[PDB]
């Protein structure tokens, strides 16, 4: 239940931070922010997309499949008579 | 003989200034000894990036003797006749002074002159301070209580002057130029910025005699006479965590930004600091304390130590508290410690200021025991407020002050502000910035 105080052994790390209401909440939306997203998502939509994709794929394929053997097979009645 | 009756009876401060513009201030007493010297409006805060600590490098030379006398001659005159010679130099103001029979004070304001206007700034004894000033950089990084108040600076001025430290950074030290200490003596030793103060038996008319002629060398344009206003330092709330798990106890401080010398609601941000008060492990008072965080700090153990403060300046300050405790009990320190804060502007008593406001008397005649005291407030008043306030003055100042009064001026001050944080030590169980902002508000 309490653990601050007794975690881990830190020496030499000195940090800064400024006050809420001494910063934007959110800034450099187009110098940071944005071009960060667009690295993010490039570093990973090879990895994800590929079998999405794929599934995608299989999909279609199954469904127009099972549509088509429900289709008439005009060589069965050819010869009929 | 009542108290009001002693405060009246105090000799006046006696001011005159001569036409280079330097102020000559004493207050005349019936004393065998006394202590003169010379207060000038100099700092750190006037210096720059590139020569930073340029005026605690001088401080070491002050006294290593002038032209009119080396090091050996100037040392051997001044001890031989029995007087001491200190001085200090901090952000905003700097001292050279004597301590002396009152039978010398003539001699002496000619030596004060000499250091001040022909410093020999000894090439050769300017590398082997530079060595000296390297090792007391040193010696002093481990005093943690002055390593958390410079970094209180460091952060609460941040990007400002206020920011930097009076001693100055390694690189300056290990740069700076004979020429560099020569520019710094002479662009700010200047009289209409200087204030010749003395206390003990002297005669004022004597004083400022002597003081006509060794301190002259006149200005003949105006910008030689007239006083810089500094650039504004920005107040900026933040913290700087310099965390060291292998340090035994932690130090701490907190602060907002305070008003600046001439403001009046000073007398009752001082009254507010009594109220809390200080305290530390040899108070035998112990679990008595008038002072609640005092009392709790005592029950609970919360700390080693705690000190409030209202460092003024001429256009800002800082106003806040420091406290030395075990990396287990910093939480409840700070949290027992904002709450005085908030109690101070939401529900001070009429017995609680009735107490802090003799407290504050007896501490304002305390900084007047003794010739140097004494002189330390003519040379910073004049220097602060452009004239020596009295006893009495303070006095009238300090009964007008209300629970009420308190309860605003620290609201106004220290309620929902942002603060400014320094931590040093093992401290991992000090909350987060956003933890202690919530502290500043409601309780």
């Amino acid at each position: 239940g309490i653990h601050f105080g007794n975690l881990a052994r830190v020496r030499h790390i000195i940090t800064y931070s400024l006050s809420p209401f001494e910063q934007r909440a959110i800034p450099n939306i187009f110098s940071d922010a944005l071009p960060n997203v667009w690295r993010r998502f490039s570093s990973q939509v090879f990895k994800v997309a590929p079998p999405f994709l794929g599934a995608y794929l299989l999909y279609s394929w199954g469904t127009q499949e099972f549509e088509r053997l429900k289709r008439k097979n005009p060589a069965d009645y050819e010869n009929d008579q | 003989a009542t108290y009001a009756q002693t405060l009246q009876n105090i000799p006046e401060t006696n001011v005159t200034t001569l036409d280079n513009g330097l102020r000559v201030a004493s207050e005349e007493s019936s004393q065998p000894t006394c202590t003169v010297g010379v207060w000038i409006g100099a700092g750190s805060r006037y210096e720059n990036e590139k020569n930073n600590g340029a005026g605690y490098f001088v401080e070491h030379l002050a006294f290593k003797g002038t032209k009119k006398r080396p090091c050996a001659a100037f040392e051997k005159e001044v001890e031989s006749m029995g007087a001491h010679f200190n001085g200090y130099t901090s952000r905003e103001q700097t001292a050279f002074y004597i301590k002396a029979l009152s039978k010398d004070m003539p001699k002496v304001v000619e030596l004060l002159a000499d250091v001040v206007q022909n410093c020999a700034l000894e090439e050769s004894q300017i590398e082997k301070e530079r060595g000296v000033i390297l090792q007391e950089l040193k010696e002093m990084d481990n005093d943690m209580t002055n390593v958390t108040f410079d970094y209180l600076h460091a952060t609460a001025f941040q990007g400002t002057a206020l920011a930097r430290t009076v001693e100055g950074t390694t690189e300056n030290i290990k740069h700076l130029t004979r020429a560099d200490l020569a520019s710094y003596i002479d662009t700010h030793f200047k009289a209409p910025r200087m204030v010749l103060a003395a206390a003990g038996g002297i005669s004022h008319k004597e004083l400022v005699d002597a003081a006509r002629q060794h301190f002259s060398g006149v200005s003949f344009t105006y910008k030689e006479d007239a006083v810089p206003i500094l650039p504004r330092c920005r107040f900026t709330g933040s913290e700087i965590r310099a965390r060291d798990d292998a340090l035994p106890v932690a130090h701490v401080a907190l602060a907002v930004e305070g008003p600046g010398w001439a403001d009046p609601d000073n007398v009752v941000l001082h009254v507010a600091n009594a109220i809390i008060g200080r305290y530390d492990r040899t108070f035998g008072g112990g679990k008595h304390l008038s002072s609640r965080l005092a009392a709790l700090a005592v029950e609970h153990k919360l700390c080693h130590s705690f000190q409030t403060f209202n460092t003024s300046y001429s256009d800002t300050g800082l106003f806040g508290f420091h406290f030395v405790a075990d990396p287990l009990s910093i939480d409840d320190m700070m949290f027992c410690a904002q709450g005085e804060w908030m109690r101070l502007c939401t529900s001070t008593t009429e017995s609680e200021v009735k107490r802090a406001k003799n407290h504050l008397r007896s501490a304002m005649v305390a900084q007047l025991d003794g010739t140097t005291p004494v002189c330390e407030t003519i040379g910073s008043h004049l220097l602060n407020y452009g004239r020596r306030i009295s006893l009495e003055e303070w006095d009238s100042r300090i009964s007008a002050v209300d629970a009420r009064m308190v309860r605003d001026v620290c609201s106004k001050y220290i309620y929902d502000k942002c603060p400014a944080l320094a931590a040093v030590g093992p401290i991992e169980q000090l909350l987060d910035y956003n933890r202690i902002r919530s502290g500043m508000y409601w309780i």
